[PDB]
């Protein structure tokens, strides 16, 4: 069957303006496993983009992380599109911070 | 502990794209690595640098290609022009009195429907396209055999070859880092969010006070860092103004006690 996306966006550690971090966008329950999925700084997708291995939970359901490095200021608003055959258009995922 | 392998196939790639691919699990860690254009095993994380059996990984790859033909040939044995999607849970745990117990299932675009009997050393179910891949699969010259070697002897040969050689990483505990925000609700409303960064193991517990006195675990919510340690936040709501009263309370491996976060 399909099933539709969880999505997550969270740092590694504490944001903390102005020193080095990671941020982290999960999504987690999706089937088929066709996905696109990317890493908005303020509005435009980001080059350097690393994404883990693709593995599934205990009912099949595909689960992916894409991640990346950055920095915040208080300029900055990064956040998460996804799309997948099940979304009807993307779901941007605002980053909300310490969160 | 269990070692298990997440097995994957689907008909189409798409483009620049693993047809097929394997993550293996030391427990909650992943320590294997195998897409299928590049036809090689590999280890992740701090399993990189346990000392091996060494020929350890030829057994891996070998095992894991093997697995691969068989894989997209279950394809072949199926009806239409799909696309299909086709699943493999294939491992084992290992319990107190020097035992394992197998385990191998699969599922056909999210859905369960092959199993395979060790019993009747086989790959069983009696839905339609099970029959199918059970046949292809039964009539190829000792495929059930290579399993049960998989499955009775590589599985805990293996799986007891980590508990050895790389104990100290299955017991890894790293404490969250901890911060409780609030923001704000419907007008005298407000969310109060407990979040826990970094983090391994996967348990840990969160739970609010207001003045001290229990006020609730909250929404919860769980995933993976990138290093595989963890992230996890609960969310509460609260009376706007009533705020500072509340605190959060975290309970974790890393920890000697409780932890108090206070806003």
């Amino acid at each position: 069957i399909q099933r539709t996306p969880k999505i997550q966006v969270y740092s590694r550690h504490p944001a903390e303006n102005g020193k080095s971090n990671f941020l982290n966008c999960y999504v987690s329950g999706f089937h088929p496993s066709d996905i696109e999925v990317d890493l908005l700084k303020n509005g435009e997708r980001i080059e350097k983009v690393e994404h883990s291995d693709l593995s599934f939970s205990k009912d099949w359901s595909f689960y992916l992380l894409y991640y990346t490095e950055f920095t915040p200021t208080e300029k900055d608003e990064y956040a998460c599109r996804v799309n997948h055959v099940t979304l009807s258009q993307p779901k941007i995922v605002k980053w909300d911070r310490d969160m | 502990l269990s070692l298990l392998y997440h097995l994957t196939a689907v008909s189409s790639p798409a483009p620049g794209t693993p047809a097929f691919w394997v993550s293996g699990w030391l427990g909650p860690q992943q320590y294997l690595s195998y897409n299928s254009l590049r036809g090689e095993a590999e280890p992740c994380g701090a399993w990189v640098w346990e000392n091996q059996v060494s020929w350890y990984w030829e057994k891996e790859t070998t095992d894991l290609r093997i697995k691969e033909k068989l894989f997209l040939e279950a394809f072949k044995a199926l009806g239409g022009k799909g696309p299909y999607t086709l699943q493999g849970l294939l491992g084992c745990e290992l319990g107190p009195d020097n035992t394992s117990v197998p385990t191998a299932k699969f599922a056909l675009n999210g859905e369960e429907f092959m199993n395979f009997d060790l019993k009747q050393g086989t790959w069983g179910g009696d839905w339609p396209e099970a029959l199918a891949i059970s046949q292809r699969w039964q009539q190829q010259d000792k495929a059930a055999n290579k399993e049960l070697t998989f499955l009775l002897f590589s599985c805990p040969h293996r799986l007891r070859e980590h508990l050895e050689r790389g104990r100290g990483n299955l017991e890894w505990k790293e404490p969250p880092s901890m911060r409780l925000k609030a923001r704000p609700s419907s007008p005298g409303f407000s969310v109060l969010t407990c979040s826990a960064f970094s983090f391994y193991p996967p348990e840990l517990q969160l739970r609010f006070l207001r003045n001290g006195l229990a006020a609730g675990t909250g929404q919860g919510d769980f995933g993976p860092n990138s290093d595989g340690s963890f992230h996890a936040s609960s969310s509460l709501t609260v009376k706007s103004g009533d705020e500072h009263h509340y605190c959060c309370i975290v309970q974790h491996a890393g920890l000697a006690q409780p932890l108090r976060v206070e806003l």
